[PDB]
């Protein structure tokens, strides 16, 4: 019914029968639950960054770790945007993004991730990545904290409006 | 494997011996458990009097 | 840890049952004549 | 212990003479000793020139001078073949 | 080994059948048992101070086995000690797990044994094959659909257990 | 009576020797009853697929246990501060202080901290999350299954390779050079260029996007125009933070040289360009041999024609082709000598030129990896000489090898062995004498009197590569040199920065202590070679036993006659050289570890002053660094070094237990065992239980092997506990 | 993080590898 | 059992047979050596492998040659 906070897998089973032979879910829906689970893992790792930045600020001599903030951004924030862009792509063009147009390639000739109803949240997360990096260069601890919170709100908003089908399979 | 079972040094006799040893060992262990649980002196090392 | 139950379930099985069983079978195989 | 296979066309190359038979030159068995000696000197000069012109190596080296620089070690085997062919009367 | 009724034999088919019918009973019974909360202190995490390092699990919360899991395991230990005593020291009449080396292997049942409504061997084998398949069906259904095995047992029977 | 089904001589033995000898001869398929050559090569082929699968299951296990129980995602965020987790501990013998003491790594459960470096390797090659470590573990489980099925499949009657296939030397060499070495190095460049390079620069590339994400912005158009230098344009800046987009370039192939300034590892674009170069080279080398289309070389023709006309090698290599192909022991010896040199190269080049990001700041990992691969190196090199001895005993035919290089090596066997005896004695007398001279003079309060000899030849080599410390001004060290000018535009600026900076292990400063220890290693390598060479050359016979070949490779002795023939077999010279291998890898790893821990403190001068005498090695290395290790538990508590503290004692025990098998011999033990046989038969309630196999004392060769295994295992476990705990406890 | 289902997939593939290992060991043993 | 061989360099000195603790060796008529006799091994099943026969052999390379082989209760020297 939802996706696991850490592992991101389907959580509960809760004629659209979940059992494989009788599954009514498309491969597109299963790809969408995979992408949504990856979005869930990346978004739920935002509290870990918030806790780390609070530890940095409360130290006896406080310095922002640009390496930690930038590596966390590279490891989770970029991943969160790519997973959301792919979900937007599947929502807009449809089955074509699921492999209907073939192997992923340049000049894929399919509708872009933009023009999707859910794309505005992806723009919010992109602004969050830029703020996380800018604050890390500046040394502003509060900037990193608020920027991560903005990303967390945007990803939760994305999942809520998306209403992703959870395919236990 | 031999037909005769009247001796331990036979396949059937050692199987009967092992059967008896398991039943006796579980029963003896159980008997020790029942006795130690019931008797406070056995629960101690003999220092219950002290 | 996810599947934290598995170390409690497997480590005694792999560390006690596995050797006991394979030693028992290895003993039977080395001693047997035919 | 079992017959050891060799590719078809494998022939005997063990020698105790002054020079090995020209068959050890493979495809170059019929080349004259003058032709190897001239190819050897030509390869030494063009290989040494091509090597020398790109000794300060840049991120843009001339690919023809790199390929031509391989003629210097090739010239060594050419003059060994020249010696073998002169001592076989070729 | 194989000449003692072990391996892919009808003796092994019968014995694993008996264990799977008991296992289907035990799974149904534990589903009903924890659905009504009839296992005492089911969520209570056993303390290493009383039970030692065998109780540790490493689940982030609690770091110990729960009391429910320990209780089901102790039920299994009761029937395992019965199992060992029955394997090594069987009854006079009981079918034995390890048959004597020189024995007559019972004929394979075939695709279907003859149907006898009484407490017959053929009925045992039919129900046993069904129960072993049933164990696979429940274990796969729970695995595939991401539900607890107790829950899929309850769902199959129409929530009669709880 | 049927366990060694491959040996009727052992299967009719009524003693306990049958079990031991059946276990110890199990993999010697050549000696099995009724063994043909077809069946020998086909069982070796199938069991090589089983080794392939075991390696893949081991690697899948390391990946699975790190994906499941490790802190890889926490470590990749902050790789210099987080300690990598190998796997969790579930031990029901632990106390609650032990459980708390091992709960490091940022997790909630006891853990082992990994010294294998797999975190740094997986970080460098692209892996970012637990999902891709797990995906790698799954793929290796699939590959292990594929190679287990291949092993079974090539045992099936239609799929059984013939001996003509197994001895196709030219097709196997063509494919292993061009496919196994070359194309997989080229494919590894593709992995770096397509995956590891973009993910070192922040851009995720997986199977989900790698056909729609170009490694280079231009993208396969400069390659197909000859504009190859466009792939080196805009390299990674010195401001690059590994794993992120800041400071990142666009180049995918460079020859910058030196080290990435942050990770202190080789540039990944250098590594991608290395595997592309070495790939094309190996692929070209794999077109050397004639297979089916009339171009190429016959290996027979090359070997037959390489006889110098001066006659100094005799018949040269005539007949060496057949000997090699027919002899699996000659091949194993060449393979193991070759492999042993490489894993020594692996150990030496991975500490001086590390390729993995943020390793060489993991001092425990660097020490463990160097020690591990040098011990593997010593084992492989000793085994190469062992299988050369087995080759001479079992596979060498003198009539087929008349006046070859092999016959002429045997012809002067005494010149070879006596000159190895000379050089061993030469080095040993002087190196020990200089060390003892230094010890005696320092003891007498006169350190100045010490014979300290500078390692000028090696320093000249360092200077020739650009070290400016010694002021040699040779080649690269001299700014105005032909060598320096040539590499100036390509790799020299980075290399000079790397070599001259003292922050790395590249061409570490060498002084008198380094000279003395290198000479000690020379004595050790020469003495292990003397024992092994004496074993190989005298394998087939000696004045003491002329017909030694008729007895095999491993036999106890020829009895007490002719003065005494203990340890006369070629196996027994393997046995004796195994101690000398352990001693030399001991000297090598003691030297490496002491020099590195002193440099890592910032106190390299402490090695410089104390390494020139042996009490400096005893007090300042073994005694000084023992203290965190032997205090891993004490009456005041324990910490996470308790396991190494227990392993260190465990190694001392095994090692000493080995002495029992090596000093005390069979007749004593058989006379003990006969009194125990009497006692068991005469004891009431105990004589109801009877052995099926008559208890005998271990054999002479078996006990030499058991003592050697115990000695060796004690050696490994003691040093592994020391090298890991002293480095962990010190962190420097 | 790794799911329990992901661990079960790994255990399935390792069981398949165990069966193939048994089959290779029996074939090598003859 | 062990395999015990006698080579034609045997001078018929009878010493290896005297050394034999297990009556493995005996003397047979042979015209090859001056003594008119050569050692023989018709009882190598009793051979324990002690190699006392090899020690007693005065030939430069022992004419009597014990090759330790399969072990039995007899060749292991087992009184149990
Ligand atoms: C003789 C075999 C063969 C040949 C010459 C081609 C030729 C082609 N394939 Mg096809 N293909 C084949 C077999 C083949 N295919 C098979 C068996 C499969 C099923 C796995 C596919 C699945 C496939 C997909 C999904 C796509 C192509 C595409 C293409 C185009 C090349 C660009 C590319 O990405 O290649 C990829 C080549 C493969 C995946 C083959 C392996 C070209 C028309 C791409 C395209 O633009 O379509 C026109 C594309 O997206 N192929
Ligand atoms: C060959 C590499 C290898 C090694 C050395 C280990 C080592 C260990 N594993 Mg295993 N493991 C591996 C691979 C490996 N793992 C793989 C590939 C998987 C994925 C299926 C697992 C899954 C796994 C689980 C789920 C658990 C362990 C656990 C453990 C620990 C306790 C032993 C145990 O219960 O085993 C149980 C292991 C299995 C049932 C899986 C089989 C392991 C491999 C595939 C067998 C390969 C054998 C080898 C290649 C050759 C065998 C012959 C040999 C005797 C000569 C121990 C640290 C336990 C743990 O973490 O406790 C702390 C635990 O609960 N492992
Ligand atoms: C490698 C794996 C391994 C594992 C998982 C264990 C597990 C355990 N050991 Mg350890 N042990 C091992 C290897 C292992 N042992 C080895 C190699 C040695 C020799 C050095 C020892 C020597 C040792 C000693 C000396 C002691 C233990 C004890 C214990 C118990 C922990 C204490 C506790 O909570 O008491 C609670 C323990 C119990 C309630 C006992 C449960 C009995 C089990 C469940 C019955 C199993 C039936 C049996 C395995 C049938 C097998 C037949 C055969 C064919 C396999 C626990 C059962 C202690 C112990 O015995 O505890 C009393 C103890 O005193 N161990
Ligand atoms: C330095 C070592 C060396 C030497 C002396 C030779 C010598 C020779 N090679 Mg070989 N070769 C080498 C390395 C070497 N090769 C390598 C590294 C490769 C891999 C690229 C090849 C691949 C190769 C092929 C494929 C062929 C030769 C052939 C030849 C012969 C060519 C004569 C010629 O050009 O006539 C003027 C000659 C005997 C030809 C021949 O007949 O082989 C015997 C042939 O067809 N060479
Ligand atoms: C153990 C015996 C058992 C019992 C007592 C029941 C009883 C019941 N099942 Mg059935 N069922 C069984 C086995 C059993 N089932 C098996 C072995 C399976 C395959 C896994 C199913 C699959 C199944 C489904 C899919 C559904 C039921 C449902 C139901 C309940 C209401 C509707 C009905 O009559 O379904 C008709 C009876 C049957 C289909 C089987 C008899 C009913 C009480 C329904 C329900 O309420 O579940 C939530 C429903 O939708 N059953
Ligand atoms: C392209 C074709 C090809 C390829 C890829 C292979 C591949 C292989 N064959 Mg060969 N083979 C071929 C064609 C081929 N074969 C042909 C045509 C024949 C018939 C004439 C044979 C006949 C044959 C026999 C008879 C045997 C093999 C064997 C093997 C296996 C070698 C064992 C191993 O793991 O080495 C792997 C080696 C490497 C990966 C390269 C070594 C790298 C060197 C040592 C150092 C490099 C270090 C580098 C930094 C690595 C770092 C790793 C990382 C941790 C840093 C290997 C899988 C053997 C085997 O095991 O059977 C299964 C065997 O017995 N083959
Ligand atoms: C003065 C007599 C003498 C001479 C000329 C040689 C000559 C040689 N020996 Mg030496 N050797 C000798 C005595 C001698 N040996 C003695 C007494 C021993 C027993 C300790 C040895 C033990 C020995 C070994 C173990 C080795 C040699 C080796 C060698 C050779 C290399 C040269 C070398 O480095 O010497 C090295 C010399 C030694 C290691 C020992 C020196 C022993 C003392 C100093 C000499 C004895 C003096 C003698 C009593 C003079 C009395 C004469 C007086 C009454 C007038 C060479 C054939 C080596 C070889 O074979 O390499 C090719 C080698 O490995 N020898
Ligand atoms: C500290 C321990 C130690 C030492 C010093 C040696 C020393 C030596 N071993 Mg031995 N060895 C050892 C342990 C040791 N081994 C162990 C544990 C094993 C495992 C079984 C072996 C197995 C082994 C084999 C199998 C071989 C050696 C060989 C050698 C020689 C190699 C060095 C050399 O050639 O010249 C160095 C010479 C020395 C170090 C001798 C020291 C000089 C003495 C002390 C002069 C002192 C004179 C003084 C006045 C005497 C006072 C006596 C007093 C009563 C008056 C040398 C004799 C090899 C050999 O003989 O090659 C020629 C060889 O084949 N060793
Ligand atoms: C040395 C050796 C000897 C001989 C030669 C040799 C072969 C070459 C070599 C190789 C040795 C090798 C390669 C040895 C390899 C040994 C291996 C790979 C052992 C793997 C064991 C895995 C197990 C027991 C997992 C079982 C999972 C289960 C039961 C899960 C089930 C399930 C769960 C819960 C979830 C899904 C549903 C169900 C199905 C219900
Ligand atoms: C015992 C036995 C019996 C018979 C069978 C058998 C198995 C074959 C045998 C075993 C034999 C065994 C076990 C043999 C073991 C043999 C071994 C280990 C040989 C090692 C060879 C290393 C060489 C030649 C290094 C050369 C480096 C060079 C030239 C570097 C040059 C340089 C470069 C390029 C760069 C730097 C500058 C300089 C310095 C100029
Ligand atoms: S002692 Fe042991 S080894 Fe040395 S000879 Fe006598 S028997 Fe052979
Ligand atoms: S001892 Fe040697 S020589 Fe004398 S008899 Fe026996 S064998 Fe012949
Ligand atoms: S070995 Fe001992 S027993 Fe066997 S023959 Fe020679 S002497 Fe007689």
């Amino acid at each position: 019914a939802s996706l696991d906070p850490k592992t991101g897998f389907p959580i509960q089973g809760g004629s659209a029968g979940c059992q494989p032979m009788t599954q009514a879910a498309s491969i597109l829906d299963k790809q969408r639950t995979v992408l949504a689970g990856k979005i869930t893992v990346a978004a739920n790792k935002v509290p870990v960054l918030t806790a780390a930045v609070d530890k940095m600020k409360t130290a006896k001599k406080p310095k922002l770790d640009r390496d930690y903030v930038l590596r966390y951004s590279a490891l989770y924030l970029t991943t969160l945007v790519d997973a959301m862009e792919q979900y937007c792509l599947r929502d807009a063009n449809g089955a074509k993004a699921a492999g209907g147009a073939g192997l992923p390639k340049f000049k894929e000739t399919l509708k872009p991730a933009s023009s999707s109803s859910l794309y505005s949240y992806v723009d919010t997360v992109k602004s969050g990545i830029a703020a996380v990096s800018a604050a890390a260069k500046a040394g502003d601890f509060d900037g990193v904290n608020k920027a991560a919170g903005d990303i967390k709100t945007a990803a939760d908003s994305f999942l809520s409006t998306a209403n992703p089908p959870i395919i236990f399979n | 494997e031999t037909e005769a079972k009247d001796q331990l040094q036979t396949a059937k006799g050692w199987r009967q011996f092992t059967s008896g040893w398991l039943v006796g060992s579980v029963g003896g262990a159980s008997f020790a458990y029942i006795l130690i649980s019931n008797i406070p002196f056995l629960q101690t090392a003999g220092m219950s009097m002290l | 840890m996810t599947a934290a139950y598995l170390p409690s379930i497997l480590v005694p099985i792999i560390g006690l049952i596995f050797p006991g069983l394979v030693m028992a079978f290895a003993f039977i195989y080395i001693e047997q004549d035919e | 212990f079992s017959p050891v296979p060799s590719p078809e066309g494998t022939k005997e190359t063990y020698w105790e003479t002054k020079a090995p038979s020209s068959d050890v030159l493979g495809i170059g068995a019929g080349v004259s000793s003058g032709n190897f000696a001239a190819a050897s000197v030509f390869a030494a000069l063009v290989g040494g020139y091509c090597t020398g012109q790109v000794i300060p190596l840049t991120v843009e080296p001339n690919p023809l001078f790199l390929a031509g620089s391989f003629l210097l070690p090739y010239s060594w085997a050419l003059h060994v073949a020249a010696w073998i062919q002169k001592n076989n009367g070729k | 080994f194989g000449g003692r009724g072990l391996g892919v034999t009808v003796n092994a088919e019968r014995w694993n059948g008996r264990h799977a019918m008991f296992g289907i009973f035990a799974m149904v019974m534990t589903s009903y048992m924890k659905g009504h909360g009839l296992i005492p202190d089911a969520d209570k995490v056993l303390d290493i101070a009383q039970w030692g390092p065998l109780a540790a699990v490493w689940d982030g919360a609690g770091n110990g086995i729960s009391n429910e899991r320990a209780i089901i395991l102790i039920a299994h230990v009761h029937v395992l000690v019965v199992s060992v005593i029955a394997a090594i020291a069987p009854f006079g009449f009981q079918d034995t797990l390890v048959k004597e080396k020189g024995y007559t292997p019972e004929s394979p049942a075939g695709l279907i044994p003859p149907f006898k409504t009484g407490l017959t061997a053929e009925a045992e084998l039919i129900n046993g094959r069904l129960a072993m398949l049933g164990v696979i069906s429940i274990v796969t259904a729970s695995l595939f659909t991401g539900t607890s095995v107790v829950d899929t047992i309850n769902l199959g029977m129409g929530k009669i257990l709880y | 009576t049927k366990f060694p089904k491959f040996s009727q001589a052992l299967a009719q033995d009524p003693a306990t020797r049958r079990i031991w000898y059946g276990l110890a001869t199990a993999h010697d398929l050549e000696s099995h009853d009724g063994m043909t050559e077809e069946n020998l090569y086909q069982k070796i082929f199938a069991s090589h697929f089983g080794h392939l699968a075991v390696i893949f299951l081991w690697t899948s296990g390391n990946l699975f246990h790190v994906a499941w129980q490790g802190n890889f995602e926490q470590w990749v965020l902050n790789p210099l501060k987080v300690k990598p987790i190998a796997h969790a501990i579930w031990d029901p013998h632990f106390g609650q202080p032990a459980v708390k003491a091992f709960t490091k790594g940022g997790v909630s459960y006891p853990v082992n901290i990994a010294t294998s470096g797999v975190y740094h390797w997986w970080y460098t090659i692209g892996m970012r999350s637990n999902t891709d470590l797990y995906a790698g573990s799954l793929f290796l489980l699939f590959l292990a299954g594929v190679f287990l099925f291949a092993g079974w499949l090539h045992l099936q009657p239609k799929f059984r390779p013939g001996l003509s296939w197994f001895k196709n030397n030219e097709s196997r060499l063509n494919h292993h050079l061009s496919g196994l070495f070359g194309f997989s190095s080229l494919a590894w460049s593709a992995h770096l260029i397509h995956v590891a390079i973009p993910e070192a620069r922040g851009q995720h590339v997986c199977w989900d996007n790698f056909t729609k994400v170009a490694p280079h912005p231009a993208g396969l158009q400069p390659f197909f125009t000859g504009n190859w230098g466009a792939y080196a344009a805009s390299p990674d800046t010195t401001n690059h933070i590994f794993g992120t987009s800041e400071g990142a370039g666009t180049a995918i192939l460079t020859f910058l040289g030196g080290f990435h300034p942050q990770t202190q590892a080789l540039w990944l674009t250098d590594i991608a360009h290395h595997h592309l170069a070495i790939g094309v080279v190996f692929i070209f080398a794999g077109h050397m041999y004639r297979t089916n289309w009339g171009i190429g070389h016959s290996l027979k023709e090359i070997l037959d024609a390489h006889r110098p006309p001066g006659g100094r090698l005799g018949a040269g290599h005539k007949g060496i082709f057949e000997t090699l192909t027919n002899s699996l022991h000659f091949q194993l010896g060449l393979a193991l000598a070759s492999l042993g040199v490489i894993t020594s190269l692996v150990a030496q080049h991975m500490y001086a030129l590390p390729s993995y990001a943020f390793i060489a700041k993991d001092y425990v990992t660097q020490s463990a990896l160097y020690t591990h691969h040098q011990y593997i190196a010593g084992f492989l090199m000793v085994g190469a000489f062992a299988h050369g001895a087995i080759f001479f005993v079992r596979d060498y035919d003198p009539e087929q090898n008349k006046n070859n290089v092999l016959a002429r090596i045997l012809d002067h066997k005494e010149a070879i062995i006596s000159h190895l005896s000379w050089v061993s004695l030469f080095l040993g007398f002087h190196t020990l004498g200089i060390y003892v001279h230094n010890d005696v003079v320092v003891a007498f309060g006169t350190p100045e009197k010490q014979i300290l000899v500078e390692p000028v030849f090696a320093q000249w080599i360092q200077a020739s590569s650009g070290k400016a410390l010694y002021g040699f001004d040779v080649l690269l060290s001299s700014t105005n040199s032909v060598a320096a000018n040539a590499s100036s535009n390509i790799w020299l600026p980075g290399w000079l920065e790397a070599i001259n900076s003292g922050k790395n292990s590249l061409f570490l400063p060498i002084g008198p202590g380094d000279f003395l220890i290198h000479h000690a290693i020379a004595l050790a390598l020469h003495t292990t070679t003397l024992i092994l060479v004496k074993g190989a050359l005298d394998a087939r016979g000696s004045k003491l036993m002329p017909d030694k070949k008729d007895f095999g490779y491993a036999f106890p002795c020829d009895g007490p006659g002719r003065g005494g023939t203990c340890d006369i077999s070629a196996w027994d010279a393997f046995y004796l050289s195994m101690f000398w291998m352990l001693n030399t890898i001991g000297w090598v790893t003691f030297y490496w570890h002491w020099k590195h821990i002193t440099i890592w403190q910032g106190n390299a001068g402490q090695f410089n002053e104390s390494s020139t005498y042996i009490m400096g090695w005893l007090r300042d290395y073994l005694w000084l660094n023992s203290s965190p290790l032997i205090n891993g538990y004490n009456p005041f508590g324990m910490n996470s070094l308790s396991v190494w503290s227990w392993m260190f004692l465990f190694g001392h025990l095994i090692w000493a237990t080995g002495f029992m098998f090596l000093i005390s011999w069979r007749g004593y033990w058989q006379e003990l065992i006969e009194t125990l046989v009497w006692a068991h038969e005469r004891t009431p309630l105990a004589n109801l239980v009877r052995w099926k196999d008559k208890p005998v004392a271990l054999s002479i060769v078996q006990a030499r092997l058991v003592g050697l295994i115990h000695f060796t295992a004690g050696y490994i476990f003691t040093y592994a506990a020391f090298v890991i705990a002293s480095t962990t406890g010190k962190f420097g | 993080m790794i799911s329990d289902t992901q661990i079960f997939i790994a255990l399935i593939l390792a069981l398949v590898s165990l069966v193939l290992a048994i089959r290779l060991g029996r074939a090598l043993y003859q | 059992s062990h395999s015990v061989k006698v080579y034609d360099t045997c001078i018929g000195c009878t010493q290896c047979v005297r050394a034999c603790p297990c009556d493995v060796l005996e003397m047979v008529s042979w015209d090859g050596c001056k003594a008119g006799q050569i050692a023989s091994a018709p009882r190598t099943e009793d051979c324990i492998g002690c190699k006392r026969c090899e020690t007693a052999c005065p030939t430069d390379f022992l004419s009597v040659r014990v090759y330790l082989g399969g072990e039995t209760t007899r060749s292991m020297g087992l009184a149990y």
